[PDB]
């Protein structure tokens, strides 16, 4: 809202024509004033009356509000995935909604935001998992591709971790080798490599694939050490210290592993993950 | 753990 | 190039009329498809022709356009970091020249390509420490903002870098200090606040102020750890492990830090660092 | 070690 004003203040002041001649166009002075604000956005036609006293090329100011809803958007991505990793879903519900209520025609902003509308609610327990699951379905089977290439992946991986954790492990690894093989093919975007690596190990290890599992889990902690990222290795060396475990690789090993998750989880601060690794080592 | 969103 | 054309087909396939019938405008049949696959650009006016038949607003395609440039031009930056942090500057300076060398007008892109044509050019020894500073100095007073406000500061951490790995030690530190202060003030890019840190950390151990490294080093571990990053936090703990052992700290302390840094630099195969490391511990 | 640019 408030760039366009600012893109006509910059442009106005180095033209050399003064503020109150641009007054004498097709409104007040004021009108000008708050349009330099950003507090009303001008109509289509003023701006158009504006467009002869600046010069200016027109698609100038369509470039300066594309650049800024690009921005406007990715900063609200940016801010949900953000609450995600917070856990923060009441939040994330309430978030997105009010986007949706605004209706605005842009399918694929609107289909990330169902996406992070039907997780939230899931989690929130307004709705079931095999309700959210069908929700999430019809956004892949918009069949849309935007800017955004991996968005129906990530809306798999939801779709997989519902199944997974509400005890289809069969289903949910299905999809979780799907979206790998999908990856394979795209790229980069590793952290999301990462994540459906960890899950994946997961649902491995709870249908006793423990070899595929280590796998997995192995392969996730390599490409966390390749784009530096610290998101999920403590808890990948979790994982990896419970398959060595059920696969009885030499007490060494498995300790190995668990310190060093156990050294995540304090850098980390992850005080919830911290709690059941001292657990487990007396515990098992 | 849980999964991860 | 190609965006423009493939949703030219996107949209003529869900309308219902043949690019045959998309011929007979003022263009002949063959220069659809080239234009649909985007092996050509189709001019100004031309295109008014296809934006007349398939329903359509103009902004649209344009839109689509501006949407292909800026991911065109991020994809640029995020390749050429990548560079950098590969340390490929034969290949950064060449692939900036190519792309000044069309001298296409867009002010802050210009200014990030001359950023790392200035630096590439002083790691390739083709010009002198005094001579890039001042080219620098002259991408900053452009005062310019446009999408990235982050930009001048990147220009400025090259520019105390290169001061302090020059010598001019206490310039670096006042600079440092600069971008920190503008960076408390914007928020957020937590990488390169950790990266500007750690420099700012060398320098003050150089110049013997070694508790100011300390609290700057454990501050850039303290922000590392927040947004999950390993991309310096080898090389924090090893300075953290330098400035202990300048202050004398309890001896397993000292090796603490050391033992952290040496854990980093496996995990992340650093082995040029790795190297140095293993010197010092059974050196000094 | 180096600075980081």
């Amino acid at each position: 809202a408030e760039k366009l004003g600012s893109e006509i203040k910059k442009i106005r002041v180095l033209r050399g024509l003064t503020q109150k001649q641009l007054s004498e166009n097709i409104c007040h002075q004021s009108e000008v004033s708050r349009i330099e604000s950003g507090a009303v956005y001008p109509s289509m036609d003023i701006l158009q009356g504006i467009a002869a006293k600046l010069q200016i090329p027109i698609i100038h100011f369509y470039e300066v509000l594309i650049y800024s809803d690009i921005e406007r958007k990715k900063q609200f991505k940016d801010q949900v995935i953000m609450l995600c990793k917070q856990k923060r879903y009441k939040e994330i519900y309430n978030k997105v909604w009010n986007e949706l209520k605004k209706e605005e025609y842009h399918p694929e902003f609107q289909q990330f935001l169902q996406w992070q509308y039907y997780v939230a609610a899931y989690v929130l327990k307004k709705v079931d998992y095999e309700y959210c699951i069908l929700e999430l379905k019809k956004l892949l089977n918009q069949q849309l591709t935007g800017i955004d290439v991996y968005q129906n992946l990530y809306i798999e991986n939801a779709i997989a971790n519902i199944y997974a954790e509400n005890g289809y492990l069969k289903k949910g690894i299905d999809l979780f080798e799907q979206i790998l093989k999908q990856l394979e093919a795209l790229h980069d975007n590793e952290e999301f490599d990462v994540k459906v690596r960890y899950n994946h190990a997961k649902a491995l290890y709870l249908d006793s694939r423990y070899e595929e599992s280590l796998y997995q889990v192995n392969k996730a902690i390599e490409i966390s050490c390749r784009i530096n990222s610290m998101a999920l290795i403590g808890q990948l060396y979790y994982q990896r210290g419970e398959c060595l475990r059920k696969l009885e690789y030499e007490e060494a090993e498995i300790e190995d592993a668990y310190k060093k998750a156990s050294f995540f989880f304090d850098i980390l601060e992850m005080h919830a993950y911290k709690e059941a690794l001292v657990n487990k080592i007396s515990r098992l | 753990l849980p999964f991860e969103f």
